[PDB]
C-alpha cells in the first residue's frame, strides 16, 4: 500500500531586483535596519495592473 | 516565680494540638449553648474543649457531646449555635417545637450551605426531648434534618433515636421522607464517665460516631465502613441490647445499634441508612459516603476548566483527568473491579452524552459510572465432612 | 530622596514601601477619581505607569483613601500603565485620550456617563462594581435594574479586603488587573473568569451557587467567590445585555481588541488617492492580520473560509455616489469562540 | 518550617555513664553521609529427647552499634581550621579518662534525628580509623577520612523507669 | 487505515491537578515506550526450545525539548524542584492533533517527576536557537482515545 | 501462606537501619531497614499437629 | 547580669535601649545582623562605583548581592522556609529609580529582609491526655 | 512568546568579589545542565507501574573556550591553581544578550573550583586559532532573570 | 586582544644541561593540558549543592610527529632509552613563533620522560610521508612569557 | 610560610623505650602516600539473670598501629641510592636488638604532623613487607614496595604524668 500524503509546507524565498536611483536609498536601510536578531518585517503585495 | 523577668514561667493556658485536617469528615454541632458570645461570624470552628468552653459557655448538654467528641478522637469541628433560648431540665411541648422549627428555618440552613467545609451534620439536642415530651415529634424533627442535608452536594447527617422500643419503630416506619439515605439513626444513649462514675451523664451516640468516621478515614479512606471500632469515655448503652434487637429489619427500615461485647468493649454494629429495600443502591452508610466522596471530587476538577472553549480539545483532557483519579481512586481497592473496565466508565462525546444543541447552549454533560463494594455484615459457616474425597490417596 | 554629595554607598533607609514589579500589557485602564482627591487636576489626565509612579504622586501610602487602595490591588494583579481621571471631566478626557480600551470606576458612579461615553463606534469597554451591601436572591429584581443594559459593561458584585487595607477594596480595581494579566498568558479571547487573585485579596461576602443562579440571567451580574482547591477565583464571564451576538465579555473584548488593531493595520489608507489598487492594499492589509489572529486559535471553525471574510469593491459594498464622496465601506465578519459555562455530572451506579 | 540551616553533627564527651561531667565537645566539619545502626539479638534453642516442638528460648539482646564516617579537610579556602586541632579533639573523646579510669560516654546528636526514640545516641567509641591522604609538603594533613564504631551504653536511672511505666506495680 | 503523521502535538502539564495551558509549545517530545522486562529460565532436558518468565514492566523515560522562552508556570516548577525546595509530581498529558486542531490520541502520564534539565550550549560560531532539554521521569502511561 | 500458616509467628533476631538523605534540619527521608526474623510458633498448635498425624487410636 | 548558683556569672538579656512601639530593632542582634548586611552590602557595591550604569551593571549588581544573601539565608541566619520568604531585592529602571536618577547617575536598591526572635521566654502548659488514648 | 538566539552571551569572573571585567570573550559556553538523581524502587505486588525516589542533585560541568589572548587576571587565576599554588574560588556570571547589548538572563554560579586547562593541538598542517579549552566546575547555579 | 595562529611552533629538546638545536622542525605538537583532579564529597542534609575536594594535579602526555628524517641527537635519545640502555631525562622547550621569528609564549616542559615511538606505517598503495609519532610524558610544565 | 620544600619520612630506631639511646636512622626516598591510623577498645557486655539493663563494662583499650607503605627506586637518573644499602639499614631497624633481647623502638616523624598529639609514632614495627620488582640483568633490584606495620608503644614516663595532670591529687 504506497501511502502518499503531503507533509511539511517548504520555505519562500523571493527575488525581487530594482536600479538604483541617485537620491532613492531604500532597499539598502532595509538590509541595515536589522541588529542581532530581528527585522521591521514587512507585507508584499505584487499585482498584475492595466 | 517572676512572671515578667525572662526565664521559664508556667502557664495555666492551654495551646492547640497540631491537626491533621482530615478534609472529608467533619462535623457541625447544631444546638443551644448558654453563652453566645461570637458576634464576627455565623459557624465557627473549634479544635479542644477548653477552647470551646472560653468560647461557648460551660454545663450544657451540647458540652458533653464536645467534650466526648474530643475524647474519641476527633480533632476538629464546628459549632453553629441557635440563637434561642435555652430549654428548662425537661423539654416541654411548647418548647420543643421551637427547637424543630429553628431547624427548618433558614437562619441555620445559611450557614451551612454557604461554608462549604462541612461533609456531615448531627444534632446532640435531639436526645434533650427524650423525657417529658408528649411519638410524630421526632419525625417532625428527623424530617427536618434530612431536608437540611439537601442545600449542597456533600452533606450527611447523623441523628438520633429515641430509646423506647414502640416509639422507635414507629418513627422508622411512618418517617416517609424522600431523601432518607442522606440519614442514619444509632439507637442507645451512652452513660460516659462524667459526673451526674455513680451517675454518670447520659449522652446522645452520635457524637461519638462522627469522631469514628472521621478516625476510620484517615487510615482506610471512605471506603471502609465505620461499624466495628471501639468508644472510649463510656460506660454502658442505658438501654439492654437485647432489648432492642427488632431494631434490625433486613427488608424494612433498619436502625444501627450499639454493642457491648465482653472483652471487646462498647462497639457500633451496623453501617445501614434509613432506607426501605426497594432494590436500592444507597443502603449502606459507606456507599452513600463513597459516591458523594466522588461527585465532591470530580467538581474540584471539573470547576478548574469552566470558561473554557468547549471544543473536541477540553473533553480529552476532562475525560483524561477523571479517568486518571478513578483510577487511582480504584487502584486502593475502593471500586469492587478484577479489571479497569468492570469497575468504572466515563463517556464524553458529542456524539455519545451530549446533543449539537448541548454545546450551542455551552454544557458538557459527563456520564461517570462506577461499581462499589459490600461491607460483609452476615457470615454463614456451612460445616460439611469430606472424607467422601479423599479418593485412595 | 537624599542629596548625594560624595561618590560612594549611601545606607539611607526606607520603611515599608510596598514594591511591585513594573508590567507591560495591552489594557490602559482610565480610573474614575473622586473629587475630593487633592493630588489630581481636572481637565487634565495624569499617567502612572508603575507603582512607584503613582508613590511618587501621592507621596506615603496610607489605607483609608477609595484610590489609594485601589491602585495597589491594580498593579499587584495586571499592571500596565493607567490614565487617573477626575469623574467631573471624564466625559471631555476619554474622547481625547488614545489608547483607551477599558474604563474603571474605581469607587464611584459612573452609570451616568457610560450611557453616553460607549458607543457601538467607540472601542471602550466600561467595568463597574456591584452593591457594597450584601444582596440576596429575594433582592434580584431591584439591583438587577439599578444598571443600564448596555453590552459595553460588566459588574462584579463582591467586594474586596485584605489585610494590608483598612477600607473595603472595590472590585473593578482588580479587575483590570485581571483583564491585563490574562491578556497576556491566554490572549484576548479566553474568558478573564476562573483565574486567582493575586496580592492577598479576599471577598468580603460568601456566595452560595443558588444566589448566583438569579444574578446570572438577563442583566447579569458576575461574581468572585473562593473555593477550597485553588483559593478566591473570579467566576463570571457575562456582560450586562443578554442577547446571543454579545452574552459574554469575551466576545464583545475581542470584537473591541480586533477593531482597535484593524484600524492601526490600515491607518496608511488615510488621503490616498480612492481608486482600485487602494482597495486590494486595503484587503490585504486585512486579510494578513486575520490570518494570524485565526493561526493562534482566536477565531472558531476549521477554515479560513468559515473563520472570517474581508469583501470591499466597487457596487459590493460601496455604491458610486459613495466614490465621490470620499467613503471606503469595509464589510468584515468574525466567528469568534464561546466558553462553556455549564458542565454537569451524571452519576449512574450500575456499571455495563 | 521556621529557618533553613545545616545542623550539624556534635559528639559530647561525659566522664560518666548518667550524663553530669562534661569532658569536652567536637562539632563535625562536615556532616556523614549515612549513618548505619545495628541491632541484634541472641536465641538458643532448646533441645530436648521426647518432643519436637521448636521452640528457641532467649538468651541475651547485644548492644546497639552505630557506624558514621566523617571528613576533615583543610585545603578547601572556606575552612581554616587545622586537622591537628580537630583530631587531637576527636581522639580525647576515644580516651580513657584518667578521673574514672575507662573511656568517656559520647553523645552523639544532630537536629531532629531521634535514634530510636532518644534525642542523642549515648555510648563509647568501639574504634576508630583516621586515614590521611593529601598531606601538603610541609607534611600538615589536608583531608582526614574518619571511621567511628560506637557501641551503645546508655544510662541506668534512665532504664530503670521505662520498665516502671511499661510493667507497674500498681 | 490510513497512517497519521508526527508534527501535530501539544502537551499540557497539570501541577497539583490545576491546569497549565500555557505551556503547549514544544519543539520534540521523546515518543513513548514501555517494556516488560523478561528473565529467561532453560531448564532440564528442553534444550530446543526457550522459556521466558514475565517479570516487571519498565516505563521510559520522557524528554522533550523547547525553544527558550519568557518564563512560565512551567519553568518555575522545574527550578523549585532543581533547586531542591520541594520534590513535587506532575501530571503531563501529551496529544496528537487533527487537521482540525482536534485530538486523535492522547497519553496521559501519571506522577511524573522531573528529573534533569539542560539548556543547549552557547556559542559563537554557529546560529541556532537555544532549546531546553528537559527531561521527566513518570510513573504510569495511561493511553486514551482512537488511533492510538 | 508461609508454609501453611497465614502468619509467620516469630521474634526478630536482627535489626538494621541504614540512614540515608537527611534533610538539611536532619530528618531523615530515606530509611533502609532490614529484618531478621527466627521462628518461634505457639506450642498448643504445634501439639496438635502430632496428634492428626499420628493418633492415639 | 545574673549569677547562677553551679553555671558562673551570665550576661541576661540581650536588648537595646528602646521603647517597643511596634519597633524592629528591639534586640541587640537584630540591630548587629542589618548593621552587619549594610557593611558587607557595601563592600560589594564599591566594587563597581564609577561604572556605564546601563542595564547590564545592575544585572551584575543584582546577581552578586542575591548570591551573598542566600550564602548568609543558608547559615541560619534570615528566618525562612524558602528563599522568597527571607529576602528579596529590586533594582530596576522602573521598579526603584526614576528616568532621572539614571541622569543624576546613582543607582537604587532595594533590600528587603527578615530576622529571627531571640527566645527569651519559655511558657510550659503540662496537659493531661488520657482523653485521646482512644481505646487503642 | 519567541525563541531567542545563541550567538550573544558574556561571562565575567569574580575573584574573591574583586569583579572581572576584563574577560567577556569567549567562543563557546557548555550550556548549563543539572540533574536530580533518582533510585528506583520496585516493591512487592505492584508490577505494573514504576515508583522513583529522589535524590541529592548532580550539577554539571561548566566548559568554555576562547581563543588564546595576552595573559590576563583570568590566566594568572587558572594557572595560580594549577600550579598547585593556592586553591582558589572564583564566582562565574553567565548572562544572555539582547539586541541593544541588555542582558535577558543570567546564570551566577557560585564557587566555581577551575578543575582543567587544555590547549588546542599545534599543527603546521592546518590554518585555525589556537584555543583555549578550560573547564571549571562550579558547586551551585542561581538561574536570574526573565527569558531563562 | 586579537588571537593568534597555530601554525608557526618549534620544540627544542635539552639533553642532560646540553641544548638541541638540530631537531626544531616538527609536524605537530599535542598541545598542552593539565587537570586539577577532584572529589566530590556529597553529605548530609546539603542535597541541592555539590561540594568538590581538591586533589592532585594530573599533567597531560605531550606527543609530537615529524617526517623521517636523518639520524640527529634526538633520534639517538629515544634509541638510548627505548633499548633498555639508560632511562635519562630530557628538557622541552615548545614555544610559539611570531612573524618576524620572535617567541610569543614559552611552555618549558622538565624532566621529560621518552614513552613511546611510533612510526607510520608502509603501504605501497598511497603517498604518504612516514612520520615518526613519538610520545614522552613530562612531569611538570612552566608556561612563561607573555600572551599564554 | 617561611619555605617552600619536601618534609621526609624518617625513623629513627632506639634500643629503648624512653628514647635515649640511638640506633640509627632511615630517611625515605618518596613519601607514603596514606598513612592509616587504627585505634580498638574492647567492651564486654555484662550478663545477669535479674535485670535487662544494657550496659556494656570495659576490658582494654588495644594499642594504635600505623600503616604505611614506601616506594624505594634506582631505575630514574636523579637517584643513584642502591636499594640494598637501603633495605640494610630499614630491615636493621625491624630487627632483635643484641643488647636489650627485644626488637628497636621506631619513632617515625615528618613536618608538622602530629600523630594525635606527639610529634612522633613511637612504636615497634610488627610487620614488615618487601616486594622486589623489576630487577636489572645484573640482578640489582630497581623498585622495591615495602608495606610497614607499627604498633604503639610509648614510654611510661610521658604517661605518668599525662595522668597526673588531667586528675591531680590536690
Amino acid at each position: 500500500n504506497w501511502f502518499k500524503m503531503p507533509g511539511q509546507s517548504q520555505s519562500t524565498n523571493i527575488t525581487l531586483r530594482k536600479g538604483v536611483f541617485p537620491g532613492k536609498t531604500e532597499l539598502f536601510d532595509w538590509i541595515n535596519s536589522i541588529q542581532l536578531n530581528q527585522v521591521e518585517k514587512k507585507d508584499i503585495t505584487i499585482s498584475l495592473t492595466n | 516565680m517572676e512572671r515578667l523577668q525572662p526565664g521559664v514561667t508556667l502557664t495555666e493556658s492551654i495551646i492547640t494540638m497540631g491537626q491533621q485536617e482530615i478534609p472529608s469528615a467533619v462535623p457541625v454541632f447544631i444546638g443551644y449553648t448558654v453563652r453566645y458570645p461570637e458576634q464576627s461570624e455565623a459557624s465557627v470552628r473549634i479544635d479542644s474543649l477548653a477552647e470551646y468552653t472560653s468560647l461557648f459557655g460551660d454545663d450544657h448538654v451540647m458540652m458533653f457531646a464536645v467534650r466526648h467528641y474530643f475524647d474519641n478522637g476527633g480533632q476538629q469541628a464546628f459549632v453553629l449555635p441557635l440563637k434561642d433560648n435555652m430549654p428548662s431540665v425537661e423539654m416541654t411541648t411548647a418548647e420543643a417545637e421551637n427547637l424543630i422549627a429553628a431547624l427548618r428555618s433558614a437562619t441555620v440552613s445559611e450557614a451551612i450551605g454557604g461554608h462549604s467545609q462541612i461533609t456531615l451534620i448531627l444534632v446532640p439536642d435531639m436526645a434533650r426531648l427524650n423525657d417529658s415530651d408528649i411519638v410524630s415529634l421526632w419525625s417532625q424533627g428527623w424530617e427536618a434534618l434530612l431536608q437540611l442535608s439537601q442545600v449542597r452536594p456533600n452533606l450527611f447527617v447523623l441523628l438520633d433515636a429515641p430509646d423506647n422500643v414502640e416509639q422507635a419503630q414507629k418513627c422508622m416506619t411512618t418517617l416517609s421522607s424522600d431523601y432518607r439515605q442522606w440519614g442514619a439513626a444509632y439507637w442507645p444513649r451512652l452513660e460516659t464517665t462524667y459526673q451526674k462514675i455513680f451517675q454518670g451523664t447520659v449522652l446522645s451516640p452520635t457524637a461519638a460516631v462522627a469522631a469514628v468516621i472521621q478516625r476510620t478515614d484517615n487510615d482506610a479512606g471512605v471506603w471502609k465502613a465505620p461499624a466495628n471500632i471501639a468508644l472510649s469515655q463510656v460506660i454502658r448503652p442505658v438501654k439492654s441490647y437485647l432489648q432492642g434487637s427488632v431494631l434490625f429489619n433486613s427488608s424494612g427500615t433498619s436502625l444501627n445499634v450499639i454493642r457491648s461485647f465482653p472483652g471487646k468493649g462498647i462497639r457500633v454494629w451496623g453501617c445501614r441508612t434509613l432506607e426501605n429495600t426497594d432494590n436500592t443502591q444507597w443502603r449502606y452508610l459507606q456507599t452513600r459516603r463513597l459516591v458523594s466522596y466522588v461527585t465532591a471530587h470530580l467538581t474540584q476538577l471539573a470547576r478548574m476548566y469552566v470558561f473554557e472553549p468547549n471544543n473536541e480539545l477540553t473533553w480529552m483532557k476532562l475525560k483524561g483527568q477523571s479517568y486518571n483519579w478513578l483510577r487511582q481512586l480504584w487502584l486502593q481497592g475502593g471500586l469492587y473491579g478484577s479489571q479497569e473496565d468492570e469497575a468504572f466508565n466515563i463517556l464524553l462525546g458529542v456524539n455519545e452524552t451530549m446533543t449539537e444543541d448541548d454545546v450551542r447552549a455551552g454544557k458538557m454533560i459527563m456520564k461517570v459510572e462506577l461499581a462499589v463494594l459490600f461491607p460483609a455484615e452476615f457470615i454463614e459457616i456451612s460445616l460439611v465432612f469430606n472424607t467422601q474425597t479423599e479418593a485412595l490417596s | 530622596t537624599t542629596v548625594t554629595s560624595y561618590p560612594g554607598v549611601y545606607i539611607e533607609e526606607l520603611n515599608s514601601l510596598a514594591l511591585s514589579v513594573s508590567n507591560s500589557a495591552t489594557a490602559v485602564p482610565v480610573f474614575a477619581v473622586d473629587e475630593q482627591n487633592q493630588y489630581i487636576s481636572e481637565d487634565n489626565a495624569i499617567r502612572i505607569n508603575s507603582w512607584m509612579d503613582y508613590l511618587n504622586l501621592i507621596g506615603n501610602f496610607n489605607n483609608e483613601d477609595k484610590l489609594d487602595v485601589s491602585v495597589r490591588a491594580y498593579f499587584a494583579n495586571g499592571g500596565g500603565y493607567c490614565y487617573l481621571v477626575k469623574t467631573t471631566s471624564l466625559e471631555k478626557i476619554i474622547p481625547t485620550l488614545d489608547d483607551v480600551t477599558l474604563l474603571v470606576a474605581a469607587g464611584e458612579d459612573i452609570k451616568t456617563t457610560v450611557d453616553v461615553l460607549c458607543q457601538p463606534g467607540k472601542g471602550l469597554f466600561a467595568v463597574f462594581d456591584g452593591p457594597e451591601t450584601e444582596l440576596t436572591i429575594n433582592g434580584a429584581e431591584e439591583a438587577k435594574q439599578a444598571y443600564t443594559a448596555t453590552p459595553f459593561a460588566a459588574v462584579y458584585y463582591p467586594w474586596l479586603k485584605a489585610d494590608w487595607a483598612n477600607i473595603d477594596i472595590p472590585p473593578s480595581a482588580v479587575m483590570a488587573g485581571v483583564y491585563a494579566s490574562v491578556d497576556l498568558s491566554r490572549g484576548v479571547w479566553k474568558a478573564p473568569a476562573n483565574v486567582a487573585l493575586k496580592g492577598g485579596l479576599e471577598p468580603k461576602f460568601l456566595v452560595t451557587d443558588e444566589l448566583q443562579g438569579e444574578y446570572n440571567t438577563g442583566r447579569a451580574i458576575n461574581m468572585i467567590r473562593n473555593f477550597s482547591n485553588t483559593g478566591t477565583t473570579v467566576w463570571g464571564a457575562r456582560t450586562l445585555e443578554d442577547k446571543d451576538n454579545w452574552r459574554y465579555v469575551p466576545v464583545r473584548r475581542l470584537f473591541n481588541s480586533v477593531e482597535r488593531d484593524i484600524k492601526r493595520a490600515m491607518s496608511f489608507a488615510m488621503f490616498e488617492p480612492n481608486n482600485q489598487p487602494t482597495w486590494e492594499r486595503v484587503r490585504a492589509a486585512i486579510s494578513n492580520y486575520l490570518y494570524s489572529l485565526w493561526q493562534q486559535g482566536g477565531l472558531a471553525g476549521s477554515k479560513e473560509e468559515d473563520a472570517y471574510f474581508v469583501q470591499i469593491g466597487k457596487g459590493i459594498t460601496m455604491t458610486q455616489e459613495q466614490i465621490d464622496a470620499g467613503q471606503m465601506i469595509v464589510k468584515v465578519g468574525l466567528a469568534a469562540v464561546r466558553p462553556a459555562e455549564f458542565i454537569i455530572l451524571q452519576f449512574t451506579q450500575d456499571v455495563e | 518550617l521556621i529557618e533553613r540551616g545545616l545542623a550539624k553533627l556534635t559528639i559530647n564527651a561525659y566522664k560518666d555513664r548518667e550524663g553530669k561531667i562534661r569532658a569536652g565537645t567536637l562539632q563535625a566539619m562536615y556532616n556523614p553521609d549515612s549513618l548505619q545502626l545495628d541491632y541484634q539479638t541472641d536465641y538458643q534453642q532448646s533441645q530436648a529427647i521426647n518432643s519436637e516442638k521448636q521452640s528457641s528460648i532467649y538468651v541475651q539482646a547485644k548492644p546497639a552499634g552505630l557506624s558514621l564516617e566523617l571528613i576533615f579537610d583543610a585545603t578547601m579556602p572556606g575552612n581554616k581550621t587545622p586537622i591537628e586541632e580537630q583530631l587531637m579533639q576527636l581522639k580525647q573523646l576515644c580516651s580513657v579518662d584518667a578521673t574514672s579510669n575507662e573511656t568517656r560516654f559520647l553523645q552523639v546528636k544532630w537536629g531532629k534525628m531521634r535514634w530510636e526514640s532518644r534525642g542523642y545516641f549515648a555510648g563509647r567509641a568501639k574504634s576508630l580509623s583516621v586515614n590521611y591522604t593529601l598531606f601538603d609538603r610541609d607534611a600538615t594533613p589536608l583531608r582526614v577520612r574518619v571511621i567511628l564504631a560506637l557501641v551503645a551504653d546508655e544510662s541506668l536511672v534512665l532504664q530503670e523507669t521505662e520498665q516502671n511505666l511499661q510493667s507497674p506495680a500498681k | 487505515y490510513t497512517p497519521v503523521v508526527s508534527h501535530r502535538f501539544m502537551a499540557s502539564f497539570i501541577f497539583n491537578r490545576i491546569p497549565d495551558p500555557l505551556d503547549i509549545r514544544f519543539q520534540r517530545i521523546s515518543g513513548l515506550s514501555r517494556e516488560l522486562q523478561v528473565t529467561q529460565y532453560s531448564e532440564g532436558g528442553e534444550n530446543a526450545r526457550n522459556n521466558y518468565l514475565a517479570e516487571k514492566i519498565q516505563h521510559g523515560t520522557l524528554t522533550l525539548e523547547r525553544g527558550v522562552m519568557t518564563v512560565s508556570p512551567l519553568t518555575w516548577m522545574f527550578d523549585r524542584v532543581l533547586s531542591g525546595e520541594k520534590i513535587a509530581y506532575a501530571d503531563v498529558v501529551v496529544m496528537l492533533l487533527n487537521e482540525n486542531s482536534l485530538p486523535l490520541s492522547s497519553w496521559t502520564l501519571s506522577n511524573a517527576l522531573p528529573v534533569r534539565w539542560q539548556t543547549s550550549d552557547f556559542d559563537a560560531n554557529s546560529n541556532a536557537i537555544l532549546v531546553n532539554t528537559l527531561e521527566l521521569r513518570y510513573q504510569d502511561m495511561r493511553w486514551l482515545g482512537v488511533k492510538i
